[PDB]
């Protein structure tokens, strides 16, 4: 009987079968993007894309569509608010549509393609076997990549005929589709630089072409086709699963770093913005500007972008979530409703301090209060005992710059402290816990969960590579080994390990 | 939860239609 | 201890492994090679030797155990060994 | 719930109790206790 | 000890398995409004 | 006549006392220096100008502290070349600047890859199977997950453990007070592997040991063997009867047993190095939300998950001033979480 | 002064959406998706069981 | 029991420039002296018509 | 015995015809070696410029270069 | 416009060539010297 | 009778009780009922199947 | 006609089941406190 | 309600370990 654990393998050598197969794993992944997209237009809410994007209400799929240039809805809304004009056919629930027939289609197909499997195409003209020549199919279907990548990178991204490409500024204020030139010099491999994705898909779709056709003319080697098993399908699947792993890799390093791929319009901000004061420096820079017009503190921290505030919030931040915090960052702290404005501390001289930002590394941070020069001057005390810091001792007051307080200043001990709590994690917002009811623990961005999924399954993928490769170079002895082998595994029996003409 | 739970009743109703009229037994002669 | 697990790990992951590659062919491969052994067999359904050649090329000859017995000594030997020290240090720790 | 330290801070280790598999333990013994022979005979009370 | 000549075996064919998947959907559909509530 | 590839086949697949192969073009080169780098750091290189640390036997310390610690914070995840922005062509500013370190991790996660194919070459050359190669997959999805993966999703190297003995128990207490490692699936599911094949390893060499066939007259039974003899040296019936009567269930197939030997060390690697993926992110299993809300509503409730959470707590504040020096924590004692009197 | 009325002074809804454009999120048992889910499963896996064996022969 | 992989079967030298009814691939093989004298030639007509065509659009 | 025949079928067959033709000897592996070399160099250079262990005076390689 | 990274770069990859071929040469001068048959 | 209505409220609690001092905890999921029962019932069917149809060979 | 010459025969022994059955329900009984949160 | 799937999970386990015992597949010589 047949294990458990082989039992898809009786299409290893039935072609027509193998398609069959391959066609309902098709089928189901793109019957999975129709359900998801739908699913996620069931729950996404489009009324408030500067404190409620897309990547704090847990859409995954939903920014993957708006990175290529789906932004309108059927329901007449667009992804960054304005209101739809005409939206076609590709729209979220048009392309949801698409892939939900899509998956239809190729479930029929795999009925076909399986009920009649036994077709001459599949039969060895030689032989009369079922076998499948691998070096001209991979050059077939390498062709085929290689037209398609310069096509979506030459109408699609480049703009001649196709929407675009999700282009933002720096700090993820103003952001659009956008037709992206391709930039040919050494900004082309820029990470952050969208005009090399064009640029990209077009070169190398010019070079899988070039060589989908050198692949299709010239025969495999006699010694590679022995090495690399080119007649056992299995080492297709080895390789296969190799370049995919390493795919996962690379483009959970570019999910995790941030690149013109991943806009954290979309997918939200990266951890390093928060460690490294991305957001917070432009905050100061622009806030330090208006300043430099002579313009008040009130009103110049008036003019910052409340979407540029609430990127400088730690709970926006993708490593501060939990692997079991399931569901949006809107479960977790709430929905975000408005800016409180810039909180300022004052000592009681009226010197200016500094709540200590929390870490990324650290689940709880004492609160402690900084001046210009980094002194330590106040702080909560753990031991109220003997204190020499405490905010009541200090006479720290916070008084608040734009926002919904605006002007209004606390001096109470409890709400100073309440607020520097606030502080520490960067700008202080409203939330609504009571919608959802909110725990209070962040929970991790769509940039954050596809990092781990991918991460996980490209580690899981190394095996596949070790293991199907394993099989097919170790084929002949898969049921066992050889009886009689104890002569050749004799230590100086002979010369060369194996080799039985090298006797010694 | 419950639009979710009536979709999937409905469409595994009709999925099973699918298979009894083409995946069925088929009837032969003796 | 932690040398008696990790090493009782390694051991039993290097012992298993290098059976499982020194399995005598005797099955297909539309079935579990463990059909090929049969509880009460007066045969071995290994080949000792082919495996002691493998881990001797692996690191060098005289690295592998030859025999079984004094492989198996060995395979209990380690980490019941370093169990019995973990278990004293905690005995001797509780005596501050 | 068990006083485990003995300092009259029962410490709650069931799943009837709000524990769950992970969470749930048997608390040690009271640390009013000490080494000393605990039978259920030398309680007053099965709830002591 | 000797072996039961009781013994029997189920059987069950595609189309009861048809009838008896429409059947546990069927019932389930009907049921599920009521159920929710 | 024989071409340059049969003629350098012949030399590299030579039956010599110690195999080089092919994989060893790749494993002794990056495996020597591996082993030297380690050597070397542990023995003069300072981590005084990286950590603020001693962690060498030159500057006084020993094998248990001794180390080769992780470049500054501020390096980032900077490869750091001899040649490279930092420290450019400067063997000792490169030293100084923890850049030892790369090198180990990199030319001995190479020597990693030599060494998987050193066992896929030789199984093809001995004409056996591959099991070796794939248990092997295990210890490296360890290396890979915690010295690659899981610092390339921190701020830096600076994070990953450094190689050292006390370096890693550094490392291990870290992961308790900041990711609450134990608590999560992943390591339990590889402590499970460890100690199961650790059991597994025991139990099956106490059993071969007390099923053995009497095949001497001396009492020294290791000599009353012979690796070609075609009869079993040990009772599979008895030891099978054994464990059915202590233990309930017992192996009755020699191949599943040893499979079996094989799969838990290895599956539990594997497991654990999922969960140190997940900890890259920082996306731990730090806390159960249900107890939280229920423990800071009720402030009666208290389980030893609780006095967990606390701990770590006391680990974070206690340990970030010194293990993090490039965040100038400056902590006052006042505000440092400390019980009554200790 | 207190945000207490700041999440109070946002009339204008935030929140994710309902599956209806009239709001659909009703008060009916979460049981009856279990309730539907072994009704569907085990039976489901019952004759499963005894069509795979049939089928074997 | 065992699964060897195929060994070399022998070695043949196909005649090239034999065309056949395959649309697809008509030519015996692709390595022909007339399969590229015509690749040759079409390859040229359309340089010819395109150093033409491109001069006198320009002009 | 020769499987079914089909339009499509006729039309694809002769794309999976050469299943073992092979070159003799080594073929074009010194020229794949060539190519896999550059692309060896191609892939360090976009991982330094990545890494910054490469600092080229166009590129920036921050979210800056986003203007 | 060639940075001193840049250069470093380009130096690594030539002094990665010359490993490598210091690496085979070593082994085709020992093949060829120490020879089986 | 507002009143009355807080009054019974903070004085003798209300019934349908709890496990033990409270139990309620609402911030569990309870979608890890389902998630539980599926992950149960699916898996186990799946081996079932394979060896009734074993076993009866 | 023309059956599919690729036909098997899918196994399970009772040692199997007990293993699947084993590894199912511990699983769970390490994972669902965590689902559970 | 998650008292009920604890305990359920761990009594479950205990009857497959009960079964695996006592109703398992005797081991017979060839
Ligand atoms: C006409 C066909 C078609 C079209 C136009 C689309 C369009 C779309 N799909 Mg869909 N899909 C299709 C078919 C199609 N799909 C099929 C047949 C399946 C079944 C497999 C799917 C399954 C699917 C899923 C699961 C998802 C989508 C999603 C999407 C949306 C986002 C795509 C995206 O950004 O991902 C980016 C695409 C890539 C990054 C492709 C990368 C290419 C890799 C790296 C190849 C590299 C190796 C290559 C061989 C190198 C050699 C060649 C080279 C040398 C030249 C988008 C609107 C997503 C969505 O938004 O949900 C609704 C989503 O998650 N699709
Ligand atoms: C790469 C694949 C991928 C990724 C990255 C995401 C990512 C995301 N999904 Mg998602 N989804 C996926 C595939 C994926 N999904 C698939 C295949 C399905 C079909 C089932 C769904 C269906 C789905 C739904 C219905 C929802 C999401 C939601 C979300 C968002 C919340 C994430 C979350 O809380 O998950 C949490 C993950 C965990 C709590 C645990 C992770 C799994 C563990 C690590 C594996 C352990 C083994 C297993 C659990 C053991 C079982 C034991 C048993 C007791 C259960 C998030 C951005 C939610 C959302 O935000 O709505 C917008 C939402 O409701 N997804
Ligand atoms: C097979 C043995 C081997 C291997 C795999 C490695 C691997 C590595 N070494 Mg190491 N090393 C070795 C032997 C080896 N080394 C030896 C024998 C020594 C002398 C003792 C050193 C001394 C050494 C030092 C001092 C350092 C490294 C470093 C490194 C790391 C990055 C360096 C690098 O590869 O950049 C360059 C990448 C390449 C050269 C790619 C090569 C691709 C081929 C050769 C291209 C062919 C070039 C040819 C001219 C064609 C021109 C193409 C054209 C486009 C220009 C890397 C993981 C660095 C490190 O440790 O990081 C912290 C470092 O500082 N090594
Ligand atoms: C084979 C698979 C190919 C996968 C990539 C091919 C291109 C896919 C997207 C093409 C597309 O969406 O067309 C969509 C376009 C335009 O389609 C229109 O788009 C508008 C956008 O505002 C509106 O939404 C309209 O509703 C919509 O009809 O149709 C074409 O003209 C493409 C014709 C070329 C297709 C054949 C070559 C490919
Ligand atoms: C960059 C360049 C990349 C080259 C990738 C292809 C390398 C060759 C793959 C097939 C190997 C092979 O011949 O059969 C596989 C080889 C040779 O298999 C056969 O062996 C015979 C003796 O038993 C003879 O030597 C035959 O010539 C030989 O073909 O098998 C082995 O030698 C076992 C270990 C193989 C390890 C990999 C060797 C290749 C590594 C580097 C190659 C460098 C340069 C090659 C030029
Ligand atoms: C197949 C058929 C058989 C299925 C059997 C059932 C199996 C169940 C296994 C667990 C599934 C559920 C997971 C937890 C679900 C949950 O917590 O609540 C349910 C959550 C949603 O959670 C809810 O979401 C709501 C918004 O829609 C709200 O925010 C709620 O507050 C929130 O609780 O569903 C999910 O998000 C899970 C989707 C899957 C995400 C996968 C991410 C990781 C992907 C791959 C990892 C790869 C490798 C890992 C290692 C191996
Ligand atoms: C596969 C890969 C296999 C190969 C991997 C790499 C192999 C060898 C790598 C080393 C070779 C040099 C590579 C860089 C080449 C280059 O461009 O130069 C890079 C720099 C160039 O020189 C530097 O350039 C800088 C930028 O312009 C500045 O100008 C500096 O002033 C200048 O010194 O020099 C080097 O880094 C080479 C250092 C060579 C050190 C060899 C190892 C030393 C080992 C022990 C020494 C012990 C004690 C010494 C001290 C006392
Ligand atoms: C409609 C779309 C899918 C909706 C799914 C909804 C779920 C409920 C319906 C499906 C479950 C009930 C079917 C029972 C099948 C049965 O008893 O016959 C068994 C059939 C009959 O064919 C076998 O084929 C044999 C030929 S051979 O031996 O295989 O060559 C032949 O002897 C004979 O036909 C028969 O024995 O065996 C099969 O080969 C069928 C494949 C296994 C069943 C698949 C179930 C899942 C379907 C897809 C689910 C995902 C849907 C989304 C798609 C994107
Ligand atoms: C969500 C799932 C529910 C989880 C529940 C967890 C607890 C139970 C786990 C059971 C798992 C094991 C299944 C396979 C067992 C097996 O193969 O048995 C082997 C024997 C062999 O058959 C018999 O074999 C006999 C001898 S022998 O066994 O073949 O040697 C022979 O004489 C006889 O003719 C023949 O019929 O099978 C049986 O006949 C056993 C009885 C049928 C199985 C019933 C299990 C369910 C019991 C109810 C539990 C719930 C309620 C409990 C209340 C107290
Ligand atoms: C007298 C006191 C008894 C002491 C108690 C003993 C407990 C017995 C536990 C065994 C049940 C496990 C069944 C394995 C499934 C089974 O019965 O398989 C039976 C199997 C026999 O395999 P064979 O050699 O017959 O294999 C032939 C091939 O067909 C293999 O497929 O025995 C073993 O694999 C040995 C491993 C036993 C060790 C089991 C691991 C430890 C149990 C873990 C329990 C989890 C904790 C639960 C707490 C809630
Ligand atoms: C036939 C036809 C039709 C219809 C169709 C349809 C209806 C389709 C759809 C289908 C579908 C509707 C599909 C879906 C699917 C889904 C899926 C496929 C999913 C799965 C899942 C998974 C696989 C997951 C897993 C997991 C979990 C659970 C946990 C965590 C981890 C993971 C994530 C891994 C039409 C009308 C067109 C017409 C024509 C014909
Ligand atoms: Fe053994």
């Amino acid at each position: 009987g047949l294990p458990w654990y082989r039992v898809h393998t009786v299409v290893l050598n039935d072609p027509g079968r193998l398609i069959a197969v391959h066609l309902m794993h098709t089928s189901l992944v793109s019957g999975w993007a129709g359900s998801m997209a739908f699913y996620e237009l069931a729950v996404f809410d489009p009324s408030d894309p500067v404190l409620n994007p897309m990547w704090r209400q847990g859409m995954f799929v939903l920014p993957f569509m708006t990175r290529l240039g789906i932004t309108q809805s059927w329901g007449g809304w667009t992804i960054s608010g304005e209101t739809a004009s005409n939206p076609g056919i590709w729209s979220y629930e048009g392309v949801a549509a698409a892939h939900i027939i899509l998956s239809g289609l190729l479930f029929a197909a795999s009925i076909w393609h399986w009920v009649y499997w036994d077709l001459e195409l599949f039969r060895d003209p030689r032989t009369s076997n079922p076998a499948l020549d691998l070096p001209k199919i991979f050059g077939i279907h390498l062709f085929l990549s290689g037209l398609l990548c310069f096509g979506f990178g030459a109408f699609h991204v480049t703009g001649l005929f196709g929407p675009g490409i999700w282009v933002s500024d720096p700090y993820g204020i103003t952001g659009t589709v956008q037709a992206v030139a391709p930039s040919w010099d050494a900004t082309g491999f820029d990470p952050y630089n969208p005009g090399g994705i064009s640029a990209h898909h077009i070169a190398a779709g010019i070079l899988g072409v070039l060589a989908g056709l050198f692949h299709l003319c010239v025969r495999p080697p006699q010694r590679l086709y022995n090495g690399l098993r080119m007649g056992n399908i299995e080492t297709v699947l080895s390789s296969s699963i190799a370049a995919v792993f390493w795919a996962a890799f690379v483009v959970s390093g570019t999910m995790w770093y941030g690149s013109a791929a991943t806009p954290i319009e979309l997918f939200g901000p990266t951890r390093y913005q928060w460690d490294l004061g991305f957001f917070q420096q432009e905050i100061e820079r622009r806030v330090q500007t208006s300043l430099a017009e002579g313009k008040s503190a009130s009103q110049a921290w008036a003019e910052i972008p409340e979407k540029l505030a609430f990127y400088d919030y730690i709970g926006n931040n993708p490593a501060k979530g939990g692997l079991f915090r399931a569901g949006a960052m809107n479960s977790g702290d709430g929905i975000a409703v408005g800016w409180l404005g810039h909180a300022v501390f004052k000592d009681k001289q009226g010197n200016e301090l500094f709540v200590r930002r929390m870490p990324t590394f650290f689940e709880t941070f004492p609160v402690v209060l900084l001046d210009k020069d980094g002194v330590v001057r106040a702080d909560v005390p753990f031991r109220r005992s003997e204190s020499k810091y405490s905010i009541e001792q200090v006479g720290v007051s916070v008084t608040f710059y734009g926002g919904e307080l605006d002007g209004v200043t606390f001096s109470d001990p409890a709400t100073v402290k309440k607020y520097a709590r606030r502080a520490q994690l960067g700008e202080i917002f409203e939330f609504d816990r009571a919608t959802l009811q909110s725990d209070g623990v962040f929970r991790t961005s769509p940039r954050g969960w596809f990092t781990f999924a991918h991460l996980c399954f490209a580690l899981l993928f190394f095996f596949g590579h070790i293991w199907h490769g394993a099989r097919t170079i170790f084929r002949d002895v898969f049921a066992g080994i050889d009886a009689d082998l104890d002569e050749q595994v004799e230590f100086g029996a002979f010369l060369k390990l194996g080799d039985t003409s090298t006797r010694r | 939860m419950e639009a979710l739970v009536y979709t999937f009743l409905l469409v595994g109703t009709l999925g099973i239609i699918f298979f009894a009229i083409f995946f069925r037994e088929p009837p032969r002669i003796v | 201890g932690v040398a008696g697990v990790f090493g009782g790990s390694l051991f039993s992951a290097m012992h298993g492994s290098l059976v499982t590659s020194s399995l005598i062919r005797e099955t297909t491969e539309n079935e579990s090679a463990n059909e090929g052994y049969k509880f009460g067999q007066e045969e071995e359904t290994y080949n000792i030797v082919a495996a002691h050649g493998y881990f001797g090329r692996l690191i060098f000859q005289y690295a592998s155990f030859n025999n079984s017995r004094s492989l198996h000594f060995f395979l209990a030997a380690w980490p019941v060994v370093g169990i019995w020290f973990t278990a004293l240090g905690i005995s001797t720790m509780a005596f501050n | 719930p068990v006083d485990i330290d003995g300092i009259r801070e029962p410490v709650s280790g069931s799943l009837l109790y709000g524990n769950n598999i992970i969470t749930g333990a048997i608390i040690p013994t009271s640390n009013a206790i000490g080494l000393h022979f605990y039978p259920i005979w030398e309680a007053a009370s099965l709830d002591e | 000890a000797k072996p039961n000549p009781n013994k029997q075996s189920v059987e069950l064919n595609r189309t009861s398995l048809y009838w008896g998947l429409l059947l546990i959907f069927v019932l389930a559909v009907l049921f599920s409004s009521y159920i929710f509530n | 006549k024989r071409g340059w590839f049969d003629v350098v086949d012949d030399w590299l697949r030579r039956d010599r006392f110690v195999f080089v192969g092919w994989s060893g073009l790749l494993l002794f080169p990056t495996a020597y220096l591996a082993l030297g780098g380690w050597f070397t750091g542990t023995t003069f290189v300072t981590s005084w100008y990286t950590h603020g640390l001693a962690s060498s036997y030159l500057e006084g310390c020993n094998f248990l502290t001794a180390a080769v610690s992780t470049p500054a914070n501020s390096m980032g995840h900077s490869l750091l070349f001899l040649w490279g922005p930092e420290a450019q062509g400067d063997f000792t500013r490169w030293c100084q600047l923890g850049g030892l370190w790369t090198f180990v991790a990199l030319h001995g996660s190479f020597s990693l890859i030599g060494f998987m194919l050193r066992q896929f070459e030789i199984a093809r050359s001995v004409k056996i199977r591959p099991y070796n190669a794939i248990a092997f997959s295990a210890p490296i999805s360890v290396f890979v997950s915690v010295f690659l993966i899981y610092p390339l999703g921190q701020s830096g190297w600076f994070f990953a453990p450094s190689f050292g003995v006390a370096a890693i128990f550094r490392f291990i207490l870290f992961f308790q007070g900041f990711h609450n490692w134990t608590l999560n699936p992943f390591h339990m599911m590889g402590v499970a592997g460890v100690l199961g094949a650790a059991l597994l390893c025991a139990i099956h060499g106490a059993t071969v040991e007390n099923t053995l066939f009497e095949d001497g007259d001396g009492a020294n039974t290791f000599r009353a063997f012979n690796p070609t003899q075609a009869e079993e040296t040990y009772s599979m019936v008895t030891a099978n009867r054994f464990w059915s009567q202590i233990f309930g269930v017992a192996f009755s197939n020699k191949r599943w047993l040893h499979f079996f030997m094989l799969f838990v060390p290895v599956t539990g690697l594997w497991m654990s190095a999922i969960g140190v993926v997940g900890l890259a992110l920082n996306l731990r299993a730090y806390d159960f939300v249900s107890q939280e809300i229920r423990a800071a509503e009720d402030p009666e409730f208290e389980t030893f998950y609780t006095k967990n959470i606390l701990l770590n707590e006391g680990i974070r504040a206690w340990m970030a001033a010194q293990d993090q020096p490039h965040e100038k924590l400056v902590f006052p004692e006042e505000v440092l979480p400390r019980g009554n009197a200790l | 002064x207190x945000x207490x009325x700041x999440x109070x002074x946002x009339x204008x809804x935030x929140x994710x959406x309902x599956x209806x454009x009239x709001x659909x999120x009703m008060e009916v048992n979460i049981l009856g998706v279990i309730a539907t889910a072994l009704f569907i499963i085990i039976p489901t896996s019952f004759l499963l069981i005894l069509y795979v064996k049939t089928a074997s022969q | 029991a065992v699964n060897k992989a195929g060994g070399v079967v022998g070695a043949f030298t196909p005649v090239a420039d034999q065309v056949s009814t395959d649309s697809l691939a008509p030519y015996s093989e692709v390595f022909g002296l007339q399969r590229f004298r015509e690749c040759e030639l079409i390859h040229g007509r359309w340089a010819m018509l395109a150093c033409l065509g491109a001069l006198v659009q320009e002009g | 015995d020769t499987g079914i025949s089909t339009p499509l079928g006729t039309l694809l067959k002769p794309l999976n015809s050469e299943y073992g033709k092979v070159a003799p000897g080594w073929g074009t592996t010194v020229l794949m070696g060539i190519f896999m070399a550059l692309f060896a160099v191609f892939l360090v250079i976009i991982l330094e410029i990545y890494n910054s262990s490469v600092l080229l005076d166009d590129v920036t390689m921050s979210w800056e270069s986003l203007a | 416009a060639a940075t001193p990274s840049l250069n470093n770069l380009i130096g690594s990859v030539v002094a990665g060539g010359l490993v490598l071929a210091a690496i085979a040469g070593a082994i085709t001068a020992v093949s060829n010297f120490d020879s089986i048959r």
